[PDB]
């Protein structure tokens, strides 16, 4: 006979947020993969929902790339109906009623909703696959998640240490979030290529890149 | 488990149950309230299994028969009552089932005191006597033996004393605390029993 | 399934059908409520051939649960299906909340569904209006008056059916705040005697409390009738 | 099934009823329940007919050995330990095996409780079978160490009745044997629960009893 | 399987001169071998000529006799008459052929007379079901229930043609009671109706309560 | 997760730890495990995260419609059979969810237990979690309904402790709220249990604690 | 299930179980005598589990270990004796293993007052306090509040009348029958204490 | 899989210039969620330039200790030196390998010295397995335990090359605690040793107790 072919797939691949002040980072690695084989090195993880509020997200790519296009459908109906554009916290709890819509047939996808709300707060907020989320000052999903998640504590929490750092800034924690993708990269199979790290501030949001490992 | 005790005599029936709500291996409960669901006009619904289902399946016969009391402004009958019971138990059966063992009681002028038991299954029957649980294992028998027609209130209270004993001395769940519902000379009467 | 508009507005702007059914509800039988502390008093007109109808069967006084009683005037049938209805909503709720509906809440789900039979296609509104009489949830005593519009308030005292206006008038000046069992049943039946006929059996009498809806016996009536005939006859 | 024993001030009780099942068919209504492991020591048979069989006599082979090599008698707790050793040694096997050892020796008289699991409980009143669970209640409620041997008697007859009458695994006839110092006698050989109902539940015989 | 050893129970249906005999053991068993109820009749009454015995799970008994009273009452009450043993049988093997994929777990037998009009004749009428509607009409004998094997053994064997009421009676006895005495999952009493066209004879058997 | 709540004469306290676990990786220590309900009723949050989330902003939506149509506060009791309903409803669906819903209304104080086999239990004192038999321990040891406020909220303290030192999904702050009249109050808003540790067992800090 | 505690102290170890023998849904005995074993030379093993295991694992280790102290004519030290009980219980293991829970408690010059815990899979470490169980769920946090080194005798049996008063109210199976085995002072009593 | 959660713990290796640490949690898991211990190091002194940590099944790791220890002493007693730690590192790979089909359920490191005798030079040696013995030979640092991900994360970032007793020190003791507080079923405790030629510190660090 004929198996159960099952619906879920994991396409690899990580997301990095991390919140300042006044700014927030989220950096994506670009690889797409399908077991132990590359589909491409150029896959972003990373959409633009506003001009204040990126998403990025790791899972099944098919069902990553739905929920992205699906988010930026429903916000630009709220800004046509509404007359505004949603905050971050709004777009966060729409964002949890549509991953909970499927609470029984779930999206293979965790997001990272990244933005500066009107306060000019850096804000992240983190999803598992059903809806919960929470707010975070740094998250991190996919793979490479369980290797990125406690160098970030150290480096911002630094719950572990007497002698303590209170001098942050965006070019320190834009060569932490560098740092921290590097080290994922050096040791998770799905994580690597290329990664695209975006930043919002008050301008608005930039992009940059930095070259990963190849193999 | 949750035990449950039913006796009907010529002029009296009394049901009893163990006062536990249970949540894993914990007693939420020493009182628990969610077993015992009195229907107005002498009559009674007893109820074993999971609490929710315990809870949905009681309510909803309950504010049925309440409403079914309304819109005639009259009391069902008790056999009435016991047979509504189990046909809507038997058709949640095989659709999404209410996994409730029930005792029904209840008086009226037409039957007199009248007992019925029934199981999740919806296989129910009326009866002098009869136990839900695994404690009705180690009742059915002191039931039996101690059973006669003209029993007292007084007699039947001290055989549910006989046991609630047995089930603290030699069940495995070690049950001492109870809550008995007694029917007799028109009046519903509650009594809370520690052994 | 029949979909016509049977309510519309006319183009003196009503809804004649509602007017229509309002019409209908002032050829019933006239209906009084009092309020009292923590108790009311509904009575109604009674009308029965003598020793051939049954006067134990027909119900305008009737329980919709443990602590809510209803009147009401205009189309037995529309009624009775609107009374089942009602008993219905108030054992959903009770399943939906555990806990007994209050009056307010019974009111307003009586005005929701003759206001929606105001509304819908293939419909016609029900010919009745209602005096509901219960208990909030701070346990005080309320009466509500439902019309066929759709439109409720809460009363000290109020008279629905045929006559209804006379009744009013003569209950604005002789109701009293937290009269007496015995008081209150004797304004409700000079009230209900102010336009029918003056008889124990032209009239059903009931008492609410917190406890049951108790109805006043015959003899009781009698007397009270007797009374009232007395004082009648003492002011021509 | 429903085998039971208890101890009272003038010895042991022991009491079986007599059916054996092959499925929910009835093989038969007198087999023996209560093997006499030697002149002191009784066994009863609860479980698989063949394994009690097999294992009780294979005990007694034993214990026959054991009291011609060393010139005395077996005590009831060493018997005990060598049924339980025995089964022990094959669990997972899925022998069905409940046993309970009752007997005098020079420590007094005692009792002990073995299944196939390996279990070994000494105690003064056991019962086991599918019965078992009602024969407990009766005896509870009735049990006085003070009883005279004709009210332990019936007692154990009243309680292998009700047994019988509420599981359909047990039934037949109701044996009931006293073990004292010098042996055991069998006070009732056998006795139809037929009777025990009529003359117990519903003595009037003129409708058909209402549990 | 399992499901009918449940509860236990049993029916026999016999047929002698002009009368005929259905029986039934009184047992409402649980989980196979606990005993609850002794006056758990398994022989319903549709009409003055008409008798189902119903064995087998006890929810699915009382179900399907309601369905079964119901459908008879209309359909006599439509008709001004009371239904032919006939038709019952044959509305009997539909009701329960429709349920063909999701069975009501019964073991019915029918039992009555067939009227044939001229004075009256009344033929016995004996008919045993399986749990879909399947049915087997006979003169001497039918059995159902979990008994069923001890029952057609103890039939075949002591079965009499053409007995007389009295005669009919011992014999259905007999035959019923040995055959209970072999279950352990069903007895606790037995129950025996004597048709005849002028009376019923209702009988409680003191049988074995083991 | 541990939460947990108990009557006491001043009214209500309502404590809860702050992890959240993906199978064994911790993924958040600063989730609120306690949702504001209403102006007088709290929620407390075990099980799945998504499930107790969504359906207590649910119970939250449905309730301020209550109040907006009937002009009145919805009962403890009204909320908690909604809640068991809804919860019921999606029985056998595999929705993991343990709430304690606890508030203060015209009845007085109430706290009920609500699970997604649409258990609803009445109570004075609950707790929910892998943790929660450790905090039943210790308030069943030194509970007391006539408590201050401070030696109430001390004991919630101490078993939120005692739970996430034995429990290995609990863990992070420990948050108590005090249900009262006029709404709740933050008496503990979030406090490492690190130092809890070291306050309790461990004061001296100058070798590692046997357990 | 079997309950089993143990509490050490500068200067004691407490032992403590429930007297319960369970067969299926009943109890065989109030006051089992088959958890404890006491070793000569102040050693005690308890054990929980199925009695057939208990008994057989038990029975093996007290003869093995008095066969070793008859054979050396001398005391076994307590260390030696837990880590003998672990190896011969990691042996069986992964072959026929003993599904028993261990808490092993002695004293001796060397070490003092010892109490090891140990499970079914023969993981065992050193503990001050531990428990076995479905009931270790609702007696730990008990024993982590209330224990403190220098505690005397009297105050661990009153954190111990703590733990079997919460068996006995919170617990879903009313643990009310208890032993203990108090080692202190170069001695070894037994109580028996009911709740 | 879940048999290395039935009681969590980690264990991980470091190496600076002329020193070398080894570090470990100590708890003591049961059924994945429940604290048993505290106490329960899994960091064994084979000989004074060979440590070994065993994280895993604890009743495993009990047993492998006490089987290397026997070998150890065996093999020292018969050539009377010190065992090389080059050859006590094959010797547990064959080990673990003999019960390559029913093995014990281990993640052990090895940690120490190896000896180059010309005077005498001290060379950190590191070593990580896996459960049937195949050896990864380091010379930064060596994980193992359910924790794996996390110190693999930790080390990669934060390893600095060539560091003296006391920044050894300071990195594995962040790295060991970084991990340790993003694990539920391991920490409560910390031991860290740091080795020289000279002397070994054993610390306890005041960690997390949740
Ligand atoms: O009173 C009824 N109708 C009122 C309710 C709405 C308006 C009218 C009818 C009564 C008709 C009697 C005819 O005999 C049967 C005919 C066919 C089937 C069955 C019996 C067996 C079937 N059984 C038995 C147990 C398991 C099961 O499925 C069963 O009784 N079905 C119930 C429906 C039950 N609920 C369905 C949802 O609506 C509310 C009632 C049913 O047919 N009732
Ligand atoms: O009544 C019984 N126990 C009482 C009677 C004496 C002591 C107490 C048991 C009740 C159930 C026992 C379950 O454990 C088993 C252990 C091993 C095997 C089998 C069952 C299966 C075996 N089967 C099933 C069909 C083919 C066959 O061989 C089988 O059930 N055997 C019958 C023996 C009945 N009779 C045989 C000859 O006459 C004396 C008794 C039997 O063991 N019954
Ligand atoms: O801690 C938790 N409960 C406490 C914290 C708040 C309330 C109390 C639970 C502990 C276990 C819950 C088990 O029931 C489930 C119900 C539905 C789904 C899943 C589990 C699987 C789901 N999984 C597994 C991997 C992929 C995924 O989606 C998953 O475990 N989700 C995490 C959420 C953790 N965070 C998400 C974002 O940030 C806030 C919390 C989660 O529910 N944990
Ligand atoms: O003292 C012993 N021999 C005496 C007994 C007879 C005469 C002498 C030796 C000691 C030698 C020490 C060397 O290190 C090991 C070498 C190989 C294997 C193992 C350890 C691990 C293995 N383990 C650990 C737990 C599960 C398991 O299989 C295990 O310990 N094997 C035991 C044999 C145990 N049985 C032997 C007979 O007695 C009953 C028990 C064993 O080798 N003992």
């Amino acid at each position: 006979g004929f198996k159960r072919w099952y619906p879920y797939i994991d396409n690899g691949g990580t997301v990095i947020g991390l919140t300042g002040k006044d700014y927030v980072i989220l950096a994506a690695d670009t690889r797409l993969s399908l077991s132990y084989s590359i589909y491409t090195r150029f896959c972003p993880k990373i959409s633009k929902l506003t001009d204040k509020c990126i998403i990025g997200s790791s899972g099944m790519q098919s069902d990553i790339k739905t929920l992205h296009s699906l988010l930026q459908k429903k916000i630009q109906l709220f800004v046509l109906e509404h007359s505004h554009y949603p905050d971050i916290h709004v777009i966060a709890r729409l964002l949890c009623v549509i991953l909970y819509s499927r609470r029984f047939f779930p999206y293979y996808a965790f997001n990272i909703l990244a933005g500066v709300d009107e306060n000019n707060k850096g804000v992240l907020y983190n999803y598992d696959s059903v809806g919960s989320y929470c707010e975070a000052t740094h998250s991190c999903v996919g793979s490479g998640s369980q290797l990125i998640l406690p160098i970030l504590d150290n480096r911002v929490e630094q719950k572990n240490q007497l002698i303590k750092n209170t001098n942050f800034n965006l070019g320190d924690d834009i060569n932490f979030v560098k740092d921290a993708i590097t080290s994922a990269t050096e040791r998770d199979i799905y994580t690597g290529d290329k990664t695209l790290i975006y930043v919002i501030d008050k301008m608005g949001i930039n992009v940059n890149t930095l070259d990963l490992k190849q193999d | 488990m949750d035990t449950l005790i039913g006796l009907r005599g010529n002029n009296f029936v009394v049901l009893a149950a163990d006062t536990y709500s249970i949540n894993s291996i914990i007693k939420l409960k020493n009182d628990d309230n969610t077993k015992f669901y009195d229907i107005h006009g002498n009559k009674c619904l007893l109820l074993g299994g999971s609490i929710g289902d315990r809870l949905q399946f009681g309510e909803f016969i309950r504010k049925n028969v309440h409403l079914y009391q309304y819109q005639n402004n009259t009391d069902m009958f008790v056999k009435s009552f016991a047979f509504f019971t189990r046909k809507n138990l038997a058709y949640y059966l095989r659709r999404n089932p209410f996994e409730v063992n029930c005792l029904i009681a209840g008086y009226d002028k037409k039957d007199g005191y009248q007992l019925y038991w029934c199981d999740y299954l919806s296989n129910m029957d009326s009866v002098n006597k009869g136990a839900h649980g695994y404690g009705a294992y180690l009742v059915s028998a002191i039931l039996d033996k101690y059973y006669h027609e003209n029993l007292t209130v007084d007699e039947a209270l001290d055989i549910f004393k006989l046991c609630f004993e047995e089930l603290k001395k030699r069940f495995l769940l070690t049950q001492i605390n109870y809550e008995l519902r007694i029917m007799y000379d028109n009046k519903v009467e509650t009594q809370y029993v520690t052994v | 399934s029949y979909d016509r508009a049977i309510t519309v507005f006319s183009p003196d702007g009503h809804l004649l059908q509602v007017e229509h059914a309002l019409e209908a509800v002032k050829k019933g039988g006239c209906a009084v409520a009092i309020k009292s502390s923590n108790f009311a008093v509904l009575a109604v007109e009674k009308k029965n051939i003598p020793k051939l109808q049954n006067p134990k069967t027909t119900e305008k006084l009737i329980k919709l649960d443990e602590h809510n009683c209803l009147a009401f005037a205009g189309l037995n049938a529309d009624a009775r299906v609107l009374v089942n209805k009602t008993r219905l909503e108030c054992q959903r709720y009770y399943l939906n909340m555990d806990e007994p509906a209050p009056v307010d809440y019974i009111a307003k789900y009586v005005a929701k569904v003759q206001q929606k039979f105001t509304h819908r296609g293939g419909v016609r509104p029900f010919g009745i209006a209602t005096l509901i009489a219960g208990f909030k949830n701070n346990k005080e005593i309320c009466i509500y008056q439902t019309e066929p519009s759709g439109i409720y308030a809460a009363w000290k005292a109020q008279a629905i059916g045929k006559n209804a206006k006379i009744v009013q008038e003569f209950l604005e000046k002789n109701y009293q705040e937290n009269m007496e069992q015995k008081d209150c049943i004797f304004l409700a039946l000079k009230a209900i005697f102010e336009v029918v006929e003056l008889s124990s059996k032209n009239v059903e009498v009931a008492l609410l409390t917190e406890k049951d809806l108790t109805f006043i016996e015959e003899q009781e009536i009698n007397s009270m009738v007797e009374l009232i005939d007395q004082e009648r006859t003492k002011n021509n | 099934t429903t085998t039971l024993a208890f101890k009272f001030k003038d010895g042991i009780i022991v009491a079986v009823d007599s059916r054996a099942s092959m499925g929910s068919f009835i093989s038969s209504q007198n087999v023996e329940k209560i093997i006499e492991i030697n002149k002191n020591i009784l066994g009863t048979m609860a479980g698989g007919a063949a394994d009690c069989l097999y294992w009780e006599k294979y005990l007694g082979k034993i214990i026959k050995i054991y009291e011609l090599r060393n010139n005395e008698k077996i005590s009831v707790r060493a018997a005990s330990t060598i049924l339980s050793n025995i089964l022990y040694q094959y669990k997972g096997y899925g022998l069905c095996c409940g046993i309970i050892l009752s007997g005098y020796d020079h420590t007094g008289f005692n009792m002990f409780y073995v299944d196939d699991s390996g279990k070994k409980v000494e105690g003064n009143l056991f019962s086991c079978g599918s019965g078992s669970t009602y024969a407990y209640s009766i005896l509870d409620s009735a049990y006085d160490y003070n009883l005279n041997l004709d009210q332990a008697v019936e007692l154990a007859r009243n309680a292998i009745y009700h047994a019988t009458f509420r599981d359909g695994g047990s039934g037949g006839k109701v044996r009931v044997f006293h073990i004292h110092k010098n042996g055991y006698d069998k006070i009732i050989e056998g006795e139809d629960v037929f009777d025990l109902h009529y003359h117990y539940t519903n003595p009037e015989q003129k409708d058909q009893y209402v549990m | 399987g399992s499901i009918y050893n449940y509860n236990g129970g049993c029916v026999l249906g016999m047929s002698g001169s002009n009368c005929v005999a259905i029986a039934c053991d009184l047992r409402l068993g649980a989980n196979t071998f606990t005993t609850v109820s002794t006056k758990f009749s398994k022989i319903f009454k549709m009409n003055n000529n008409v008798y189902v015995g119903l064995s087998g799970l006890a929810t699915d008994i009382q179900t399907l006799y309601e369905i079964l009273r119901y459908r008879v009452n209309l359909y006599e009450v439509r008709q001004d008459a009371e239904m032919d043993v006939e038709c019952f049988a044959n509305m009997l093997s539909s009701i329960l052929y429709s349920n063909r994929f999701s069975p009501y777990f019964v073991n019915p037998i029918v039992v009555g007379f067939k009227l044939k009009h001229y004075k009256v004749n009344y033929e016995p009428y004996l008919t045993a079901y399986d749990l879909i509607g399947a049915k087997c009409e006979t003169r001497d004998f039918v059995v159902n229930g979990v008994t069923s094997e001890q029952l057609f053994g103890m039939c075949e064997s002591l079965y009499v043609k053409d007995q007389d009421e009295n005669g009919l009676f011992e014999t259905i006895s007999q035959c019923l009671l040995s055959a209970l005495d072999r279950d352990c999952i069903s007895g606790w009493g037995a129950e025996v109706l004597v048709l005849t066209p002028e009376k019923i004879i209702k009988k409680k058997l003191k049988a074995r309560m083991d």
